[PDB]
RNA sequence: AGUCGC
């Protein structure tokens, strides 16, 4: 991307459905929020069992 | 809690010690207005000048007026902190400071013990605190910030 | 003339060996130094307080004359040369090399404040409260 | 290691190509352990010798023969990260440094080159351990590889032209992840081409392939990008679990 | 006049000097036109509101390079000189420095490469070693065990034991020198066995020792 | 093949990148990185290490409280080039001979190689002699 | 295995709030022998003893490896031997054209006064430094040789190059306060570019 | 220990 691009696809949201498939950039973007939700998992899991 | 600091726009000291002749010639009718301010001991009270600037729009928020931020300053330090200001009738709002002294005691006896730090430099010490310190209408310790809410 | 158009051509020389070793000294354009007003000066290495690499001691005029010193570049050049063109009273030019380059700087003929009194003590009661008057008790 | 939540767990942005971005365990150490991505590659160190000698006679002034007060224009040049010296004209050294890089009289995959210019700076990097990757280069608003290599790739069934002399040819560059943040980064040939008033025409590197960024394990999952991308990374995990 | 005073004749003149730098194979070939008596010409050539010079090569140790100009205000360069008769003297004032430019830098490279081949090769690991059976030929024993054996086996081994005069001569001389002594010194200022340097020094004389059993003994002094 | 003149057809497709990238692997090849950095430690780093700068040296003491003519003898130690030999194995007889890594499994050996140096030895006591150096590939 | 990038010096916000902002600099000799060298320069907040002057957030510090007691950045200045004001000035900022730099500096000046000679300060880096030892001269010699050995020693390892140091010590100050003016991005924690 | 399972 260009500096400074605040429009919607540059950062964040994805134009795509799962059946469509997501561009590369919506590919990568995705996986940082699915990580999110990886991470939390594992985080929250061991801080309520305590 | 609105703070000195939060209002202010900017300070400045200068080395003004003849208000008569003050060293921002366009100051210069604010001095003409404050010449019955105790005329006597403007050889006692300290030669250096310290100068506020304020900002309109955060005194528009406020809605306060100069002389409750002059009579607020003026209560909290006390009486050695003496006070006078620019007229109302302007867009910008401007605060001259100078340091009144003990007066009858500083005859120099055995060495004034202060240990000669210059006076200005008490004078930072006090912009200082008048920065963190002051709280004009600032009631409390909460912080700085007040969001006001309509529920349906 | 020179203003309008000149045109100069001396040959260039290089001795076998010189007879002496010719060393830079550089000082700071800040302390606008003029030789003009030096009419004597002492250069002596440093070294009672312990030759070659020692710094350097500049003096200059008498003893109430300003004093410098002198500090060693690591090397003259770690992967080139300099070199010095003169000219010659027959019209050319002589090439000479540089042995040391050696960086000159000022100091006070009478400062000293000196910390092995208790300056540092007076630090850990530092709470900016004098400036003046340590200065004169000293 | 086992109470500690922290943000060197979630997949940062610049592990674009560089690491594998859905290939990092499902238990505690998640995040923690990466898996390289598959273009990626990893800089073996090299001395910084040469790029001295040639900076000193290009036109890098020397730090003790300069004089501080005269420096607020100049900008600073850095050799691992060792503030070798300064220069008056950055633009002109980049270009000509580069160049080099290009014909390699200093090692492609070695030295990284980046300029700050809204600090006035030029670190560059020849120190072992940064990771890299391969993407081709564009000039002029296109590519500057052409059908013609092509022609030798094939040619390489019985020829001894290979991804060397691609890389010799210079149409091809090797950039780390300091680097990477100050080029102008075309998705696809296709993209730079259609391009007039689409988007931008700065463009200076292009992808070989975007499917590129994705590690070993992730590979073996067809249409990634139709999948809900945790989705991905339990695949990563249990690919590697199969027998075979 | 002595070696400690700084000659500022060379001042007092204000003469000035050129600061010219110069790449270290110009200077490594000129350093081997040692003493020809030149290693090129310099020619300046001057316009309106613009200055040309430029370097030539002797044609004869080349079996053009222009110069850029240098900015000195930022630092007030001067040059002294340190003489082999030991004098010292201030030879004069830096007023231009400049930079010696190379006729091509790009092809040059090709040399320059190789250039830094020549200076440059610690052609290292480099060469494995196929294989090798020298863990080393087995003698009888160390050569120079035998060389220690040899020294050994050289007069020195038995001691003088016999004449307790002569070794009560010694002890006394070494009483002359100093009032204490290492046994360890002892033994090799006599070249007598422990033992019997223990025998004679229980019958004249005693023993005295300090820290951690370092001890010294002498001929009772009184 | 090129000349950038009759040349017009810049124009390339997918079916043309992956020719790039097989080229890439076919070249390079998926563990790389690895191997790179080991062939760089040996063909660097361990002769760079040996190479140091620590020569050692040693002298004994002498004229121990007595003395006089000459000789504390001094002995000098220096290290030369480091070689490297295929991965060898040697029996309980004594023989050696090479090792292949299917070998090495399954009999539990470790694969290794062995390691030579260049040592000298080097005797400029105070006096007497000088020249007397060794070299040696242990 | 991934670790933090050498030879290059990068600002934190950490947790301490007496700290500011700090310049962190890990500087070895990937190529040497493997030591470490973490030189921090830290700046302090929140705070000023009493009517000080009104506000302690620029008593900028320095961290040294195997020093007992944080020092002030100008004593380390002064142990270089620039005792000139203006020259340490000029390695910490070479545009004293900005007032505002000015006045940052300021107090760390201030700071300053009660040392003013190299040996002595030299003196005080090794008794904040060392083990105890009244031999004043040695405490020197050896201070001596920790900030020719032990300090940015990617910088160097000699007094032939002592004035190297010098910049870099004064360019992390600069980059520091860039930071502190905050026209400088802060650095972030996890950027791969500075990865090994 | 680390890897790993849910």
């Amino acid at each position: 991307f260009i500096k400074d691009d605040y429009g919607p696809e540059s950062r964040g949201f994805v134009e795509n459905s799962y059946l469509a498939g997501l561009t590369p950039t919506e590919f990568f973007f995705h996986a940082m929020g699915g990580r999110e939700g990886l991470i939390d998992t594992a985080v929250k899991t061991a801080e309520t069992g305590y | 809690h609105t703070t000195l600091r939060k209002v202010t726009a900017n300070t400045a000291i200068y080395y003004d010690p003849n208000p008569q002749s003050t060293v921002v010639a366009e100051d210069q009718e604010w001095v003409n207005v404050y010449y019955e301010m105790p005329d006597f001991d403007v050889a006692r009270i300290s030669p250096w000048l310290l100068r506020v600037e304020l900002d309109r729009k955060h005194m528009t928020d406020r809605k306060l007026t100069m002389e409750q931020i002059a009579e607020k300053i003026n209560a909290g330090f006390g009486d050695d902190l003496n006070c006078i200001f620019n007229d109302d009738n302007a867009e910008k709002l401007v605060l001259r400071i100078r340091i009144m002294n003990s007066d009858e005691n500083k005859m120099q006896e055995e060495e004034e013990v202060v240990d000669k730090m210059d006076d200005d430099v008490f004078l930072r010490c006090i912009e200082s605190n008048m920065l963190t310190d002051m709280t004009l209408q600032g009631i409390e310790q909460i912080s700085k910030v007040y969001m006001h809410l309509p529920q349906t | 003339g020179p203003s309008s158009q000149n045109v100069t051509e001396y040959v260039v020389r290089v001795p076998k060996n010189t007879t002496k070793k010719y060393n830079i000294m550089a000082f700071n354009a800040a302390d606008k130094v003029n030789f003009a007003t030096w009419n004597q000066a002492r250069l002596e290495r440093d070294l009672s307080n312990k030759p070659e690499d020692q710094p350097w001691l500049l003096r200059v005029n008498g003893k109430s004359g300003r004093k410098f010193k002198g500090i060693k570049k690591g090397g003259v050049t770690e992967n080139t040369s300099y070199y010095i063109f003169t000219q010659c009273p027959d019209g050319a030019f002589e090439a000479f090399p540089v042995h040391n380059w050696y960086n000159f700087t000022p100091l006070a003929r009478h400062r000293t404040l000196t910390a092995e009194e208790a300056e540092e003590e007076w630090e850990r009661r530092n709470k900016v409260l004098n400036h003046f008057s340590i200065m004169q008790q000293r | 290691r086992d109470g500690k939540l922290a943000k060197p767990r979630q997949l940062h942005n610049t592990l674009w190509g560089m690491v594998c971005p859905a290939e990092t365990p499902e238990g505690h150490a998640v995040g923690l352990v990466k898996n390289l991505a598959l273009m990626a590659y990893i800089s073996v160190g090299s001395q910084p010798s040469p790029i001295l000698e040639f900076l000193e006679e290009w036109s890098m002034e020397n730090l003790e023969e300069i004089s501080p007060a005269a420096i607020a224009d100049a900008t600073k040049i850095f050799v691992n990260g060792c503030w070798v010296g300064i220069h008056k004209d950055p633009e002109q050294l980049m270009n000509t440094l580069r160049k080099l890089r290009r014909q390699m009289d200093i090692i492609v995959s070695e030295v990284s080159m980046i300029r700050d210019i809204r600090e006035r700076e030029i670190r560059i990097y020849t120190d072992a351990g940064r990771i890299c990757r391969p993407l081709l280069i564009v000039e002029k608003q296109k590519l500057l590889l052409k059908k013609r290599h092509i022609d030798q790739l094939k040619e390489r069934e019985y020829n001894n032209y290979s991804w060397q002399d691609l890389v010799a040819s210079g149409v091809v560059e090797y950039i780390d992840t300091l680097e990477e943040e100050t080029v102008m980064l075309a998705m696809t040939p296709d993209d730079l081409q259609e391009k007039e008033v689409a988007y931008c025409s700065t463009y200076t590197h292009c992808e070989i392939h975007p499917s590129m960024i994705l590690g070993v394990c992730a590979s073996i999952i067809p249409f990634p990008d139709h999948n809900q991308s945790p989705r991905n990374t339990y695949q990563s995990a249990m690919g590697k679990q199969a027998m075979g | 006049a002595e070696r400690g005073e700084l000659d500022l004749t060379g001042a007092k003149q204000n003469t000035g000097v050129w600061l010219v730098k110069v790449p270290k194979y110009l200077s490594q070939q000129w350093a081997k036109a040692s003493g020809r008596g030149e290693v090129g010409k310099l020619r300046i050539a001057k316009t309106q509101g613009r200055t040309e010079v430029s370097f030539t090569l002797n044609e004869d140790l080349a079996n053009e390079h222009p110069f850029v100009l240098q900015s000195v205000g930022g630092q007030t360069l001067t040059v002294f000189t340190e003489s082999s008769s030991d004098k010292l003297s201030l030879e004069g004032i830096v007023v231009q420095r400049a930079e010696c430019r190379p006729a091509a830098s790009e092809n040059y490279m090709r040399l320059k490469r190789l250039q830094i081949e020549e200076s440059s090769k610690p052609v290292r690991l480099s060469q494995q070693l196929d294989k090798v059976v020298t863990t080393n030929y087995k003698p009888v024993a160390n050569h120079q065990y035998n060389i220690e054996y040899e020294r050994k086996k050289k007069e020195d081994g038995k001691r003088a034991r016999a004449d307790k005069q002569h070794v009560l001569d010694m002890l006394f001389s070494a009483f002359e020198k100093h009032q204490y002594y290492n046994l360890k010194d002892l033994v090799d200022i006599t070249k007598q066995p422990v033992v019997y340097l223990k025998e004679i020094l229980k019958e004249i004389g005693v023993q005295n020792v300090k820290g951690i059993h370092k001890n010294t003994w002498e001929l009772k002094p009184e | 093949y090129d000349e950038d003149d009759d040349e017009i057809t810049p124009d390339l497709w997918q079916e043309a990148c992956w020719i790039v990238i097989s080229s890439y692997f076919d070249e390079k090849g998926l563990v790389r990185q690895q191997l790179d950095s080991f062939d760089e430690f040996i063909q660097m780093s361990v002769q760079r290490i040996v190479e140091d700068a620590p020569p050692i040296d040693l002298q004994a003491e002498a004229q121990h409280a007595s003395g006089e003519v000459e000789e504390p003898p001094r002995y000098l130690l220096k290290f030369e080039q480091i070689y490297l030999s295929k991965p060898t194995h040697w029996e309980r007889d004594g023989a050696p001979s090479p090792m292949m890594p299917n070998e090495a499994r399954l009999r539990n050996l470790t694969y290794s190689a062995p390691l030579y140096v260049d040592i000298t030895k080097t005797v400029i006591k105070e006096g007497e002699e000088q020249l007397q150096t060794q070299h040696q590939k242990t | 295995q991934e670790k933090m990038a050498t030879n290059t010096v990068y600002v934190f916000a950490k947790k301490d709030s007496k700290y500011a902002y700090t310049g962190e600099c890990r500087s070895c000799l990937e190529n040497s022998s493997r030591p470490t060298s973490t030189i921090w320069v830290s700046m302090l907040a929140r705070g000023g003893q009493g009517a000080k002057k009104s506000a302690i957030g620029q008593r900028i510090v320095a961290t040294l490896p195997y020093i007992k007691q944080e020092v002030p950045i100008i004593i380390v200045f002064r142990a270089l031997g620039f005792v000139s004001d203006r020259d340490i000035l000029e390695h910490i900022i070479y545009d004293f054209e900005d007032p505002e730099m000015m006045e940052m500096v300021k107090p760390s000046l201030d700071e300053a006064f009660v040392i003013q000679e190299q040996n002595v300060a030299l003196n005080f880096i090794g008794s904040r430094g060392a083990k105890p030892g009244v031999t004043k001269e040695k405490r020197i010699k050896y201070a001596k040789e920790v900030l020719q050995k032990e300090m940015l020693p990617h910088v160097g390892v000699s007094d032939f190059c002592e004035t190297k140091k010098a910049y870099f010590l004064g360019y992390m100050v600069h980059r520091l306060l860039l930071a502190a003016l905050g026209r400088r991005e802060l650095d972030d924690r996890d950027h791969y570019g500075n990865k090994r």
